[PDB]
Formats: C-alpha cells, sequence, structure tokens
C-alpha cells in the first residue's frame, strides 16, 4: 500500500539479502530452508496475485514504457517462488493479445500493408530483445509468446497477402540497407515471423504471383537474392512448392534463351519493317498462372507482323505445339516525337494508340465497335491513360470528368515536363487495394487447390496404410496437413464420401469394416 | 507517323498436346465429363472432376490422369513423369 511495483522489488530483495546474511553469519550452519521457504511464501506468495496487474507501473507498464531492468529483476526475483513464472507469462500473453487486437484491427480502410508489416516485426523483434536482455532466454516465455502469435495472427486471412507483399517490397529494389547485413538480418527476421504463422497455401499463391509479376516486369531488380529466397524457402517449407518455383525459374531461363535465339532468326530472314527490337517471351501455362490468356483483340501492324514471324518460326522449327495470343502481360516502348521522348505501354494502350495513330479524333464507341475488345479491361486501361493523370497527360479529352462517358474525343498534350527521353506511364502496379472480386476468385482458387490436395494426399498415403471405421484416418490426414493450413473437418467430410461413385478404394460407408486395397 | 513503336516485349504460352476436341486418355473432349462420370449431375455435387495439368503442359481429365497413377505413370503422350502444377481449365 505505501509503494508500487517499482520500488518494492529491491526493497523485497535487500530484505531477503539481509535476512540471509544475518542467518547465515548469526545462526547456526545451515537454517535456511524453512526460514527461506516462508518467507517466500509470505511476500512472494502473497504480493503476486495484485503487484503485477492493479496499476501504477506493475507489469503491464513496465513492460510498455520497456525498462529492461524492471524486467530482468522480476525474472530473477519470481524464479524462486513456484507458480510465479506461469502468472508473469500469463500476463505477458494477455498483454500481447492486447497489442496485437490494437494491431490486427481491421475496422478502417486506408492502411499500409508493408508498414502493418514492419510494425509487427519490430514488435517481434523488441519482445525477442526484451527475452534475451531479462528471461535469459527462458523456454516457458519463448513458448507463450509463440503461442500467443499463433492465436492472434491468424485473426484475418490477409496476414500472409501482408507478408507477401511485405516480402515483395523488400526484394524489389534494395534502395534501404544497400550492404547484404541488414538485408539478411530483415530476411531472417522476416521467415522467423512467418515460422509462427499457418495458411502457408496462401502464402505461397501469392509469393508465386508476386514472382510473376517481379519476372515479367523490368529485370535486374536484384539477380543475386532469388538463390538467397529460395534457399530460405527450402529450410522453411521444405520441397512441396519451392520445386515449382525453380521450374518456373527455369521456364525465365527458356524464356530468355528463346529471347535471343527468335532475334537471331529475325536477323537472318529480316523481311518486314515490324520486328525493329522483339523481346518475347515464351512461358509454359502450368508453372505461371496465365490462365486467362485468351484476350482476342487486334494488334498494331508492327507488332502484328512480329507475332507472324515469331508464330511462324514456332510452328516451323518448334512443331508440336501450338502458341496462344494474349494481351494481359508484358510492355512495350512507344517511340514519341521539341525532342523524340519514347514513351511506355504495358500492352493496354498499343491498340488504342495505334488506332489513333490511323485516325485521330476518335471515342469510346469507336474503341469498342472496331476493335473487338474486353471489358473491365477496357475500363481499366481508359481510366489509367485518361483519368487520374499528373501534370505528364499523354491522352488529353474535352469532357474534363472523373466518370466515364461514350461521346468524349481524345487529344494528345506536349507535357515537356519529362527531363529524359525515356518516359513511363506507371499507373499499374498502383496502392495496394485488394478489392472484393479478386479477393474472392482468388480465395476460390485456393479453396479448390486445398480440395484437390487432400484428395491427393489421401491417395498417395491411404494406399500403403491400414483402413479406418469412424474416424481412424481423418486424424492422419489431418497431422499430416497440420503445418499446411486448417484440417476443415466439414470441407474433408464431405470430400471423402464423393469419391464412392467409382473404383480406386470408394470406401463404401455401410461396409466400412474392410476397404479396397485394390487400384 | 506521330507515335511508332520501337520495342514489344511480349510473352507466349504454348501447350504441348492438350487436344482440347478430346481427352488423349478418353476421347471425349477436355471438358464435359468423362468416361466413368458420363451424366453431368446425376450424384456429382458440382461435379468435382475437373481438368488436369501437369509439368508436361498435357491436359486430361483429373478423374482420366488418376486411373492411371496406379500403374506406369509416364504421362503416356511423352516420356516426362506426369505431375500435378494446375487443376481446371
Ligand atoms: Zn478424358
Ligand atoms: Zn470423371
Ligand atoms: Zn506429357
Amino acid at each position: 500500500a505505501e509503494n508500487s511495483a517499482s520500488v518494492y522489488i529491491k526493497k523485497v530483495e535487500a530484505r531477503i539479502n539481509e535476512e540471509i546474511e544475518r542467518v547465515m553469519h548469526c545462526l547456526d550452519k545451515s537454517t535456511e530452508e524453512p526460514i527461506v521457504k516462508v518467507v517466500e511464501r509470505e511476500l512472494i506468495s502473497k504480493h503476486m496475485k495484485t503487484i503485477v496487474e492493479m496499476e501504477n507501473s506493475g507489469l503491464v507498464h513496465m513492460l510498455k514504457n520497456g525498462k529492461t531492468e524492471d524486467l530482468g529483476c522480476m525474472y530473477k526475483l519470481f524464479s524462486r517462488v513456484p507458480n510465479g513464472l506461469k502468472t508473469m507469462c500469463e500476463c505477458m500473453s494477455s498483454y500481447l493479445r492486447e497489442q496485437g487486437k490494437a494491431l490486427v484491427s481491421e475496422e478502417g480502410e486506408g492502411k499500409n500493408p508493408v508498414d502493418y508489416i514492419q510494425g509487427l516485426l519490430d514488435l517481434k523483434s523488441r519482445f525477442d530483445r526484451f527475452l534475451l536482455e531479462s528471461f535469459n532466454n527462458d523456454r516457458l516465455f519463448k513458448q507463450t509468446i509463440a503461442g500467443d502469435f499463433e492465436y492472434f495472427l491468424n485473426l484475418n486471412s490477409r496476414s500472409p497477402e501482408y507478408l507477401s507483399l511485405f516480402i515483395d517490397d523488400k526484394l524489389k529494389k534494395g534502395v534501404k540497407g544497400l550492404t547484404e547485413q541488414e538485408v539478411e538480418t530483415i530476411l531472417d527476421k522476416a521467415m522467423v515471423l512467418f515460422r509462427f504463422m499457418q495458411e502457408k497455401d496462401v502464402f505461397e499463391r501469392y509469393y508465386k504471383q508476386h514472382l510473376a509479376r517481379r519476372l515479367l516486369t523490368n529485370k535486374s531488380v536484384s539477380d543475386d537474392s532469388e538463390k538467397n529466397m529460395i534457399s530460405k524457402l527450402k529450410t522453411e517449407c521444405g520441397c512441396q512448392f519451392t520445386s515449382k518455383l525453380e521450374g518456373m525459374f527455369r521456364d525465365m531461363s527458356i524464356s530468355n534463351t528463346t529471347m535471343d535465339e527468335f532475334r537471331q532468326h529475325l536477323q537472318a530472314t529480316g523481311v518486314s519493317l515490324g520486328g525493329v527490337d522483339l523481346t518475347v517471351r515464351v512461358l509454359t501455362t502450368g508453372y505461371w498462372p496465365t490462365q486467362s490468356a485468351t484476350p482476342k483483340c487486334n494488334i498494331p501492324p508492327a507488332p502484328r507482323h512480329a507475332f507472324e514471324i515469331f508464330r511462324r518460326f514456332y510452328l516451323a522449327k518448334h512443331s508440336g505445339r501450338q502458341l496462344t495470343l494474349q494481351h494481359h502481360m508484358g510492355s512495350a516502348d512507344l517511340n514519341a516525337t521539341t525532342r523524340k521522348h519514347i514513351l511506355q505501354v504495358s500492352t493496354f494502350q498499343m491498340t488504342i494508340l495505334m488506332l489513333f495513330n490511323n485516325r485521330e479524333k476518335y471515342t469510346f464507341e469507336e474503341i469498342q465497335q472496331e476493335t473487338d475488345i474486353p471489358e473491365r479491361e477496357l475500363v481499366r486501361a481508359l481510366q489509367s491513360l485518361a483519368c487520374g493523370k499528373p501534370t505528364q497527360r499523354v491522352l488529353t479529352k474535352e469532357p474534363k470528368s472523373k466518370e466515364i462517358e461514350n461521346g468524349h474525343i481524345f487529344t494528345v498534350n506536349d507535357q515537356f515536363t519529362s527531363k529524359l527521353h525515356r518516359v513511363k506511364i506507371q499507373t499499374v502496379a498502383a496502392k495496394q487495394g485488394e478489392s472484393d472480386p479478386e479477393r474472392k476468385e482468388t480465395r476460390q482458387k485456393v479453396d479448390d487447390d486445398r480440395k484437390h490436395e487432400i484428395e491427393a494426399a489421401i491417395v498417395r498415403i491411404m494406399k500403403s496404410r491400414k483402413k479406418m471405421q469412424h474416424n481412424v484416418l481423418v486424424a492422419e490426414v489431418t497431422q499430416q496437413l497440420k503445418a499446411r493450413f486448417l484440417p476443415s473437418p466439414v470441407v474433408i467430410k464431405k470430400r471423402i464420401e464423393g469419391l464412392i461413385e467409382r473404383e480406386y478404394l470408394a470406401r463404401t460407408p455401410e461396409d466400412r469394416k474392410v476397404y479396397t486395397y485394390v487400384a | 507517323k506521330r507515335f511508332e513503336v520501337k520495342k514489344w516485349n511480349a510473352v507466349a504460352l504454348w501447350a504441348w498436346d492438350i487436344v482440347v476436341d478430346n481427352c488423349a486418355i478418353c476421347r471425349n473432349h477436355i471438358m464435359d465429363l468423362c468416361i466413368e462420370c458420363q451424366a453431368n449431375q446425376a450424384s456429382a455435387t458440382s461435379e468435382e472432376c475437373t481438368v488436369a495439368w501437369g509439368v508436361c503442359n498435357h491436359a486430361f481429365h483429373f478423374h482420366c490422369i488418376s486411373r492411371w497413377l496406379k500403374t506406369r505413370q509416364v504421362c503416356p503422350l511423352d516420356n516426362r513423369e506426369w505431375e500435378f502444377q494446375k487443376y481446371g481449365h
């Protein structure tokens, strides 16, 4: 009552020290077991409940401000009395839950995922530093913090997505932390944070999407850190999806071999003035998520000739396969022309600009009637070229408005603000919005991925194992997928009974006594 | 002209022998069920039969290729070992 949790610990430590000194110097030889036991049971066992939680700089406040000496002395004092570390870790976990809920709060739009992941990593590093400095690497504290992280991190389904965005931001360019030591430390911290994370399927899917985004754009991002990333993934994930990652890296390798060989062949042929500079790439459908490779749209004449030459070469010297045309990938360099400044089009504005070159003074009807254009990508490209543009506009209009009309004429502005000859319009890859349609479609995709993965596991494992009666093998199949994602009991229960319609371990429900151990 | 394209950085996609008109295993189609499914609704619960894609870019029904995993699995359209790289067309 006369003090608080700040100076009371030093006073009680001094009291214990003087009591033990007196008992060892002024009394008999041993004289200490019952004395120290009863002293502890009176002081610590009574002050433990109230001095760490009530108020006025107890345990939570002395940890929030970052008092290392207070934490160290509390750990060294409460370690003598049993059930002290238990409530210490309980209060620490309660504070961790409160901080996480204050940090993982979803109510409110306009949060930066990279900043959120950076703050979470900073909190984790601060707690680890406090543990190392005060708790002397106690196993109980580490277990409690690991459990607390597992408990509060999986509140929102977008946490692995935000981690993937953060790692993409750190990997795209090492502007912050030019040297390699801090990069290595931050990567180690990131993988440590990912260690206490569930739902690895969405994490891998978004990491692969980020790989596709960063490898199908301007190259020479790091050129060395990919090996470090794959090495860390091997030591963290294993050999489940890392092999496919290096496989799509080999796909990139095959692609660049194709670029150089096609350049050589175009030099050999050199028929039309459409292949001045070709940077074509060749990828496989299985590795990269290019299943939506059918935007059927018109191509500008020089790109038309280039694509025709490439297709003829690929059908002549690479027989046995056919190519598919698409527009939702790649880029281009448009040489405009007082100086000759070269623009940049990401294969979205090429058709509209080519139509403008053929005839100016067009509108929405002109670019929607004689071009065979899709719906959503048309709107996105039109908005990128016209709406929300800074003072470097390359496609202006007379009806200045936010919403898109039908009868609006398109013009072009000089905009000499570009100080170089290579000016690009990077309207794509804007602030991470993660809209509802894309989130829903990727959630459906990952749900189907899990639904096929569980079937693959059950047909790969149960062929060499025993049979189940009611719920025997489901425990094993969930344990094998414990480190992957949630067991989802209802989903697996509904899916295991769908294979009974045909052969290959039909798993008859009525005849569940024995299962068909055949093929 | 006012705007002339200098460089183009397209990406080309390709497949080995998917045969959209026919599953090389079942010879019905790349879509529209398989030999062991027949009726589309029956008792299917959203028709779990999907299209399986391997590292060898060959496409069959997931049911078509699941029956071949028991015996030799060498992707009989080539010598590559069959994998599971994509589900759904
Ligand atoms: Zn088939
Ligand atoms: Zn089927
Ligand atoms: Zn094959």
